């Protein structure tokens, strides 16, 4: 029902901006996951004020503090690294992954590292058998398909 | 008498502790200036590292509070860093409570209301600092707001603070008396910086190198502090202009 | 029947209001209370009825001391609504009805309320009780707009006589107030 | 809590408690920070393995202090808490400049309310982080700035005079081994005015080349090489 | 707050009421009178749209204040809230002594904690209840209280008590107590003359038409009447 | 420190005289009351000796206002003890509690000590020993057979030291009353209107004396004193 | 302090013993928000009073429990007036939205307000909806209440970039009528340069007597 | 730290600290109010920190409720903190319980209570401002109050506080009468501030507001005829210059 | 096991049990129900009314103690499951000169009554008292009407209730009676 | 048996301020929580006034509570008892 995946220029992904280059994708309660994203957005704005722009590993770290009471996909980009995706499955467990989904082995069955945008966009449209966001060095891009 | 050690009125109706906190704003021997352009607001500060052992990239009084707002502090560096971390937190708290970026006027009111608590309580001292906040506010445009140890706050057309503030202020007033505008008429922040540096030079009599100045600029997008090389482009421009 | 759950009716005439209720259903407990010129009827539990009298007496006596005037019907209508919304979780088991004349305009006004305080205003009549579905049909049949005081008394008392079941005396035992700019008269039936 | 000069009286008295302190200096090199401390001996009872005056913060930051011992230990403990809690949280060693603000704000916090007292200590600290070598001095007011070299405790004036001569003669910057030698010269020269008591010298360093960006005490050959340097220059 | 043989801050609060208008309470066989003088008036003060000195606490109890009117209204709201808590709990109007003892209990507390100054006010509590009938009480900044037949507080208290001691009779009616209150005030006040704009008046009367007590706080026209009847004009 | 506890004892010396003596089978608390002024309300003048529970009674010298707060605190604790332990409080426990609250207001700073010294008297439940106690502003407390506090207390302490013997306590209430009236008369140089006396007897017999019963004790004392002056 | 829980358990005991609990009134009919070329519009079917004011330019339509929709809108309308006075800036719809979202989240959907929020401010026109758990939604046309599937079928079938006032009011009126199997409609119209216009009802001797007083 | 209670009584029974706060009030820039048959006027001078200040950014005359407004003499920081608590008490105590904004007198008893609590508390000084509260109420009509640092409030017909107060009150007593209208009262207020203004006298150095008729234009919505909107109006700088041209 | 019964007469109240507390020398509380929670409540009420009677030198009226007991019971049920309890408060008012009887049920529903009961005492006792009762009864007629009513219960409940206790309040205060 | 929401709202203000003081520890270090705790002590310690039911006005300038109100401010729900509880 939700997906994130890495590709040559960054990552492709109930989508919400916790920072300009760090986005969250949500499942379960829209009330609780929006309360979490609003507090993560407050925390990353507060980190940015004191240290400059956060790493995506810091954003995943901030989500652990707030999800500790009650999983979510975290994804983003920075001027050094390639784009990244993290997951927090059932709470307490944590991973850093080239791709993630939530709601199947079908994903890894077709997935390929360092794909082009067009391959990955077709891959997600096939795998969701609607809105999609693309994060890169150059900027933020919005897509939709139905 | 006893009236001087805690914030309590003397027989004159004066709060002596607040007047002593004002004398801490003269303590650093630094002059600062802020001016409004057509589409930016610009802050110039003196920088005074006397002894060779200092690292001058660590001697700064320009603090960036949010994306779009920053400040210059006049008064002691420890109390300045205390004022800056509150301003950072309360601009991020306002964004969380109200869902839009903290406007400059409201940050000045908020910090001035906190300064009133310490200007009345007898177990909390006033901070020794004057805070000048600068932004391009999306409703009011180019903004300068100044907060002082008494919890007073006001908005300015231009402002100066330091030991020699009356000289700079006299030159600014005589400039706006010449043009009859509320602001510097230049349409880019480089030319506004070159104006403010020329007024700081004309008022304070010293020429500046890259090492003697600190500069900050607020625009629609961001607030940013100039590197010593970009201040050299500006001083080369004043030397190219004449 | 027991002391809880009896009927209250309120009705607006020309420069007058009636509020009326069932008296004892056996062989003394009133449900209409007055705080100067504003009248509160309360169907509901007998414990909440008496808790609300004691609570509104307190709040209204302090209002008269603070403001140097009696509470007007609209201001009392807002006070009962805000004071029943405290207790949003586990509310009072009541249906309050308010009736009075505003001292400035001298104009009849009435309202009803629920366990939380949502306001029904009406330019007509208001009803509360466990069995209001019969009595609302009677009031709607009998009610003429812009009645005089004595006709208005017969209209509301015929409504109570038509809905009060025949199982006891004088039709049935009831209280009626006629509320008027500078007078109030209480009739026991 | 204020005076006609606009200054805190209690911080003006706390710096008099530091003017009497046991000497320390720090030198910034092209690639690291070098610290040297006076360790005065009043009795032979002093256990050498138990006697130390340079403290370690996070295992990558060096810390030396002059003034009151209870207050200096309280800052080093809080420095260890702040450097450790950064590492648990952002998964990287705390920056030296970032560690100078958390500590300076703690010292400044004690200057605000009459129901607490200013810290009676000056701390010289620094190290190597992601960006490079940074050296700081933190005073009883919470005042701190970066330095190329700094001195505190009784010898501070003689030490400053020699530190200025280092930067005058070596404006290209100097490497860690020649700085260790010159640190021993500054500290032995700074004992011109207390010559009638014995003092041990303790050195530590933190260099991108010489210690792989971690703090180490200087012992064995480099320590004795520095003692032999300082003693030939002073005689 | 370091008491020597005496509690200084309470001595100084009792000096404070001696500068602050004058108020008189006179009990009678049928009711009670309260009477007070407002301090010197500027013409532009709005004197029909205030009570300065006399305040209602419930339907059966009133106070006359001398001292700081800002302090008074903190105690008065507390007494109003206490009187309605007792009526809510016991379904009976509060006895006068329980209200006086509660306010005297709070006024002693502001005399015992080092953070609080004592309240600069001394009241005159008139009221009625079924235990004792008509009761007239007085309370001080010290938090002690006593019952009286005829009491005065504020400026010139000893001159007023001298006049009350010679004119007061135990079986006076309320209308004799009106004249005595006015006689006492016009001999006592630091003024050239006495006029209806400087006075406040109240009474508590039983009535031959009822078994229940009526409380009146006098409007400015009714004060003119008692001044022309009593020959003060 | 001295700067209130010695001076609270001075305020206790300014307050009216309070006396208590044990009998064989009763205890009598007596107190001086200041002369009622010409316009004072006599019918509600408070009792000066204050009942805490049906067996326990407190008299004081010092500040009236402070005394009323200690008396209220003693009343609420005696009932909270019955309610939680299902027994009437002992006179020792009630004294221990009153002395404790006086001590909490002495140690703490911020608050001042209570300017009141108290005589506490009664009989324990189901028992026949009369008990009499003093509390100081210091929180110190002690058992006494016979004691006096307030104005002129040493002229009563002299009189009691001459007239009262611990091993021949007055065997009858009437002797015990006569001894405390004779003592009270030493400080109350007015008559039988300035003295207030209360008798405790076992099983909750607490009796206040009226002015007429007091005047016939003062009449006996005056005519016995006059027999002993009609004799040379 | 706050909303008291005090007679819970006692009221459950009363209901379990068959004293029936009186039922809170529910405005379970349709509400829509038809935005237009220069502003946003909102409308409500009024049957069995239902447009609420947060500020002169910020308005709500409610559904769910009637007392709750009025209590939350009048509480936030009091926190937004104080923020307007505190900052000297005209109140913003995004501030109203945040204060409502954080309040409905505090009370975990036990406060039964389903709420369209619309208005105009110095940043433009805005239209949002809040569900009782604290969920926020945003769009060009919104509907809530019992007929909202039929209303959204009408709204999506006719909505167009730059409807004029007349077309937006007619569309909102038609979408509400599609929530009916007539009834009156309350609507108000918030146009960016101008004061908000509220268009009410736009869809045009047998018994013995004694003697007493009180 | 204990026994730090300020505001203690002097041997003469005077509070001392309140007299010093009334000395801070007496050095504040003049403000005044006048009551007419059909409104109230409240007026004050603005004093510049420099002519580089934007005197638009510090309002002295302040809206408490749509029918009640205020002005001060004394310390500005203290008044700014009182006015936002005063606005908060109008909502929490009155609007949220009764659906109505409080009467002038009640909102004058709540402001006075904040200033009283600072006069009987430890470790706070009194408020150095003598606030003013002129409002409107259906039952009481138009009203004007003075509130002092002591937390004591008085109803006035016409009054003046601050530097020029004794010369202003002399003039208000010579000018005031029971037949005044609001356009007469504004002429008296402007004539009276012309006597204390040693600076320049313009619609930029005067602040002036009125509580008078209802203003449905300033309400900002239409079609709810129960509501009729603000009684409080602050005169724009050219409305003051129009009146000063005829003066 | 449970019965409270009470009857009011011309110048007395009679209360009957089987418990009870003397709240004041002219007032009794009789209660029945959940035997842990009702005994604690009676002692809490007894302590507070004894405190008022110590702190004021004075008898609190039967109305005021009854309304106080009705206001304590309502607080007890807030943040609790309501315990089964029933309370009769009977006393003599010396300002009005009347015997007065109030029943308070387990929700704080207060009613002033000529007679009342709680427990297994269903409409049989009330049918007897309805035909027999008169307001103008002497205490002797009152006690014998109680004896008729006790005999209807003793017929109808053969698991004998081990003898009642009876107490009378009048002008002189409480008396315990020897039937 | 109690309402699902009761425990959560009994201690909402303390929970939200504890969560916030943890964020100031994480971002700014022990200094910011410590300074803000110490200010709140002075404001709760001084101003002790056993009749002042409202809570402090300066306490609304520390909590960030100038234009933010809620049902705990609308519905707020012995002098020697308060003296001893403070001390």
């Amino acid at each position: 029902s939700i997906m994130a995946v890495t590709f040559k220029d960054g990552v492709i992904l109930k989508l919400t901006r916790v920072h300009d280059k760090i986005w969250c994708c949500r499942s379960g309660s829209a009330a609780d996951t929006q309360a979490i994203a609003d507090i993560v957005q407050y925390h990353l704005e507060l980190y940015t004020s004191q240290y400059g722009t956060p790493s995506t590993e810091t954003a995943a770290s901030v989500f652990k503090e707030l999800c500790y009471e009650n999983g979510i996909i975290v994804a983003g980009y920075d001027d050094k690294n390639k784009g990244e995706v993290y997951t927090i499955p059932l709470g307490g467990s944590v991973h850093k992954l080239p791709y993630a989904i939530a709601g199947y082995g079908y994903c890894d069955k077709n997935f390929r590292e360092n794909m082009s945008k067009e391959e990955t966009v077709d891959f997600i449209k096939h795998s969701l058998s609607i809105r999609m966001v693309v994060l890169t060095a150059a900027g933020v891009e919005r897509l939709i398909f139905y | 008498g006893y009236d001087r050690h805690i914030t309590i009125f003397s027989p004159e109706g004066r709060l002596y502790q607040v007047e002593y906190a004002f004398k801490a704003t003269n303590q650093t021997n630094i002059n600062s200036l802020a001016v409004r352009g057509k589409d930016c607001t610009v802050v110039i500060s003196q920088k005074k590292v006397p002894d060779k052992l200092l690292d001058p990239t660590t001697v700064s009084y320009i603090f960036c509070i949010s994306r779009t707002i920053g400040m210059v502090v006049n008064g002691p560096i420890p109390d300045a860093r205390n004022a800056a971390l509150r301003a950072k937190a309360e601009a991020a708290e306002f964004r969380y409570k109200y869902g839009y970026d903290m406007p400059c006027d409201v940050l000045a009111k908020r910090m001035a209301n906190l300064s009133q608590i310490y200007t009345q309580r007898a177990y909390m001292r006033p901070l020794g600092v004057i805070l000048t906040f600068v932004s391009v506010d999306e409703e009011l445009g180019p903004s300068i707001y100044k907060t002082d140890p008494a919890g007073y706050y006001v908005g300015y057309k231009a402002t100066a603070t330091g030991p020699k503030q009356q000289e700079i202020t006299t030159n600014l007033e005589n400039h706006f008396k010449k043009s009859k505008i509320d602001h510097i008429n230049e349409e880019s922040w480089e030319k506004v910086v070159e104006f403010a540096i020329t007024h700081m030079i004309d008022a304070l009599g010293t020429e500046f190198s890259k090492n003697d100045l600190e500069v900050g600029v607020a625009t629609k997008d961001k607030f940013f502090t100039l590197s010593a090389e970009n201040i050299e482009e500006r001083l080369v421009a004043i030397a190219e202009q004449d | 029947s027991s002391i809880n759950g009896g009927i209250v009716v309120a009705m607006t005439g020309k420069d007058c209001v009636a509020i009326a209720c069932d008296l004892r259903l056996g062989s003394k407990f009133e449900k209409i209370f007055h705080y100067g010129h504003v009248f509160l009827g309360i169907t509901g539990l007998a414990t909440d009825v008496t808790t609300l009298n004691e609570m509104f007496r307190y709040k209204t006596n302090l209002y008269k001391l603070k403001e140097e005037r009696a509470i007007e019907p609209e201001t009392f209508t807002q006070l009962v609504s805000s004071s029943l919304y405290e207790r949003r979780f586990g509310p009072y088991f009541v249906g309050p009805v308010v009736a009075g004349i505003n001292s400035k305009s001298g104009k009849p006004f009435i309202a009803g309320f629920d366990l939380i305080g949502c306001i029904d205003e009406a330019k007509d009549f208001i009803v509360s009780g466990t069995a209001s579905d019969q009595l609302f049909g009677m009031c709607e049949s009998l009610y003429e707009p812009n009645l005089e005081p004595e006709d208005l008394f017969e209209t509301i008392s015929q409504a109570l006589l038509n809905a009060a079941d025949r199982d006891a005396l004088s039709g049935w035992g009831a209280v009626v107030y006629i509320i008027k700019k500078d007078e109030v008269v209480k009739r026991y039936l | 809590v204020f005076s006609p000069d606009g200054r805190n009286f209690q911080v003006e008295y706390a710096v008099k408690a530091v003017e009497n302190g046991t000497t320390s200096i720090g030198i910034k090199c092209n690639d690291g920070v070098v610290f040297a401390v006076e360790k005065l001996i009043t009795s032979k009872l002093l256990v050498p393995q138990k006697n130390v005056k340079i403290q370690v913060v996070d295992r990558h930051i060096g810390c030396v202090y002059s003034g009151l011992i209870p207050d200096g230990r309280h800052l080093v403990n809080r420095g260890r808490e702040e450097a450790a809690s950064f590492k648990k949280l952002y998964k990287t060693p705390i920056p030296i400049p970032a560690f100078a603000d958390r500590l300076g704000q703690y010292v400044q916090a004690h200057t605000l309310y009459n129901s607490v007292r200013p810290f009676g200590v000056s701390t010289i600290f620094g190290g190597v982080d992601k960006n490079g070598a940074h050296l700081y001095m933190l005073e009883p007011s919470g005042s701190y700035w970066g330095y190329k070299g700094a001195a505190t405790g009784k010898g501070r004036q003689s030490a400053k005079a020699e530190l200025e001569k280092l930067v005058d003669h070596h404006p290209e910057g100097l490497s860690a081994r020649e700085a260790v030698k010159q640190a021993a010269k500054i500290i032995y020269l700074a004992h011109e005015d207390n010559k009638e008591k014995d003092f041990e010298l303790e050195i530590s360093w933190c260099s991108l080349s010489e210690t792989n960006g971690l703090h180490k005490f200087v012992k064995g050959d480099l320590l004795q090489e520095a003692i032999d340097f300082a003693q030939k220059e002073i005689n | 707050f370091s008491p020597e043989g005496r509690l200084y801050q309470v001595e100084y609060a009792l000096e404070s009421i001696s500068h602050a208008g004058t108020a008189i309470g006179i009990m009678a066989s049928d009711g009670i009178v309260l009477a007070a003088e407002r301090k010197v008036t500027s013409t532009l003060l709005e004197q029909d749209t205030s009570t300065e000195k006399l305040y209602k606490l419930n339907d059966k109890i009133a106070v006359a204040v001398a001292g700081l009117t800002a302090d008074a209204e903190i105690l008065i709201n507390t007494a109003r809230i206490h009187a309605q808590n007792y009526l809510k709990t016991y379904n009976e109007d509060i006895p006068v002594e329980i209200l006086v003892r509660r306010l005297s209990d709070i006024k002693q507390g502001y005399t015992q904690h080092g953070g609080l100054r004592p309240f600069g006010v001394s009241f005159i509590y008139a009221g009625y209840d079924d235990r004792y009938g008509y009761q007239l009480y007085t309370s001080n900044p010290s938090g002690n209280y006593t019952g009286w037949k005829a009491i005065s507080v504020g400026a010139n208290t000893s001159a007023a008590q001298t006049l009350l001691q010679m004119d007061y009779k135990d079986d006076m009616k309320v209308d004799d107590a009106i004249e005595l209150a006015l006689k006492t005030l016009s001999k006592t006040t630091d003024s050239s003359a006495l006029t209806y704009d400087r006075l406040e008046f109240a009474t508590i009367r039983k009535g031959a038409n009822d078994g229940e007590v009526y409380q009146k706080i006098f409007k400015p026209q009714e004060i003119k009447d008692i001044l022309v009847k009593t020959g003060i004009t | 420190h001295i700067f209130q506890v010695e001076y609270a004892l001075e305020a206790v010396k300014r307050g009216t005289c309070a006396v208590g003596v044990k009998g064989k089978n009763c205890v009598v608390l007596g107190c001086e009351r200041r002369s009622t002024l010409k316009l004072q309300d006599t019918r509600i003048t408070p009792s000066k000796v204050s009942k805490i529970d049906s067996h326990v009674v407190l008299s004081f010298s010092g500040l009236n206002a402070d005394s009323r707060i200690l008396i209220e605190k003693a009343r609420v604790e005696a009932q909270s003890h019955r309610l939680t332990l299902e027994d009437p409080v002992t006179v020792e426990y009630l004294t221990r509690y009153v002395a404790g609250v006086q001590q909490r207001y002495t140690q703490s700073g911020g608050v001042r000590p209570f300017g009141v010294s108290t005589l506490i008297a009664g009989f324990d439940p189901r028992d026949d020993e009369p008990k009499l106690y003093q509390t100081e502003p210091s929180g110190i407390y002690s058992s006494w057979s016979a004691q006096t506090i307030g104005r002129n207390s040493k002229t009563v302490r002299e009189f009691l030291e001459k007239n009262y013997d611990r091993k021949e306590p007055p065997a009858t209430v009437e002797e015990c009353v006569k001894l405390t009236v004779r003592s009270l008369l030493e400080v109350v140089q007015t008559g039988a209107k300035n003295i207030e006396i209360t008798v405790v007897k076992p099983d909750s017999d607490i009796v206040a004396l009226s002015s007429e019963e007091i005047n016939q004790y003062v009449t006996q004392i005056e005519q016995e004193k006059q027999e002993q002056q009609e004799q040379d | 302090a706050g909303l008291s829980f005090d007679n819970y358990q006692r009221n459950n005991f009363l209901a379990e013993n068959s004293h029936t609990q009186p039922k809170a009134t529910s405005t379970g009919t349709t509400i829509v928000g038809v935005k237009f070329n220069n502003g946003v519009v909102i409308a409500a079917d009024t049957r069995s009073a239902k447009l609420h004011r947060i500020s002169p330019k910020i308005w709500c339509a409610g559904a769910g429990t009637a007392a709750d929709t009025e209590a939350v809108t009048q509480l936030i309308g009091s926190n937004i007036e104080l923020h307007s006075l505190y900052t000297s800036r005209e109140p913003r719809v995004v501030s109203a939205l945040q204060m409502l979202k954080q309040h409905l989240f505090k009370y975990q959907g036990h406060i039964g307000a389903y709420l369209i929020v619309a208005g105009v401010d110095p940043t433009g026109s805005h239209l949002f909806s809040i569900h009782a758990h604290g969920s926020t939604d945003v769009g060009y046309y919104l509907s809530l209440g019992s007929g909202s599937l039929a209303a959204m079928a009408v709204l999506e079938s006719h909505w167009k970039q730059d409807l004029t006032k007349e077309e937006a009011i007619k569309l909102a009126s038609d979408a509400i009528q599609a929530g009916i199997w007539g009834s009156n409609v309350d609507v108000c119209v918030m146009e960016i340069g101008k004061d908000a216009e509220y268009l009410r009802n736009y869809l045009t001797t047998t018994a013995v007597l004694k003697e007493s007083i009180v | 730290r204990y026994s730090f209670s300020l505001t203690t009584f002097s041997p003469s029974g005077k509070l001392g600290q309140i007299d010093y706060a009334l000395t801070a009030v007496k050095q504040g820039v003049t403000s005044l109010g006048i009551k007419a048959t059909n409104g109230v006027v409240i007026a004050t001078e603005k004093k510049s920190s420099s002519p580089l200040a934007m005197s638009e950014t510090l309002s002295k005359v302040s809206l408490l409720t749509p029918d009640i407004g205020a002005v001060y003499s004394g310390m500005g920081p203290d008044y700014r903190v009182l006015v936002d608590k005063s606005r908060k008490v109008a909502h929490t105590s009155y609007k949220r319980i009764y659906g109505e904004y409080p009467p002038t007198k009640l909102l004058v008893s709540e402001v006075a209570k904040i200033m009283q609590e600072a006069t009987q508390s430890g470790g706070v000084r009194p408020f150095g401002v003598s606030l003013l509260i002129a409002g409107h109420d259906e039952f009481n009509g138009f009203s004007l109050y003075q509130v002092d640092p002591s937390g004591s409030y008085f109803p006035w017909k016409a009054t003046a506080i601050g530097k020029g107060s004794v010369a202003a009150k002399t003039f208000l007593e010579k000018r005031w009468n029971d037949e005044l209208e609001l356009e007469d009262a504004i002429h008296i207020a402007l004539l009276t501030l012309k006597e204390s203004v040693e600076g320049e006298f313009n619609g930029d150095t005067i602040e002036l507001a009125i509580i008078g008729d209802e203003n449905p234009d300033l309400l900002g919505y239409t079609g709810i005829p129960t509501d009729k909107g603000p009684r409080f109006r602050k005169l724009t700088s050219q409305e003051i210059n129009d009146r000063l041209e005829a003066l | 096991m449970d019965i409270i019964l009470g009857i009011r007469v011309q110048d007395s109240v009679i209360l009957a049990s089987s418990k009870t507390r003397q709240l004041s020398p002219h007032t009794l509380m009789s209660f029945a129900g959940e035997a842990g929670d009702t005994v604690q409540f009676a002692e809490y009420i007894q302590a507070n009314i004894q405190l008022y009677s110590i702190r004021e030198d004075y008898e609190l009226s039967p109305q005021a103690v009854s309304s106080f007991v009705r206001q304590e019971l309502a607080k007890s049920i807030r943040s609790r499951r309501p315990y089964q309890v029933n309370v009769l408060i009977g006393g003599y008012d010396k300002k009005k000169n009347k015997p007065e009887l109030y029943q308070i049920d387990y929700l704080g529903t207060k009613v002033e009554l000529p007679y009342g009961a709680h427990g297994y005492s269903g409409f049989y006792t009330f049918s007897l008292l309805d035909h027999h009762y008169r307001p103008d009864m002497t205490t002797e007629e009152g006690l014998d009407l109680l004896k008729l009513c006790v005999q209807e219960l003793e017929k109808r409940m053969p698991m004998d209730f081990k003898g009642v206790i009876v107490k009378i309040v009048d002008k002189d205060g409480i008396r315990q009676v020897d039937d | 048996d109690r309402h699902p929401l009761e425990s959560t709202l009994k201690n909402w203000e303390t929970t939200q301020r504890q969560r916030q003081m943890e964020q100031y520890r994480q971002i700014f270090g022990i200094a910011e929580p410590m300074k803000r705790t110490m200010e709140m002590e002075i404001v709760n310690r001084t101003d002790f006034n056993p009749l002042s039911t409202n809570g402090s006005i300066h306490r609304d300038i520390l909590l960030n509570k100038e234009c933010s109100i809620d049902w705990e401010d609308v519905y707020p729900g012995d002098v020697h008892s308060k003296i001893e509880k403070q001390l």
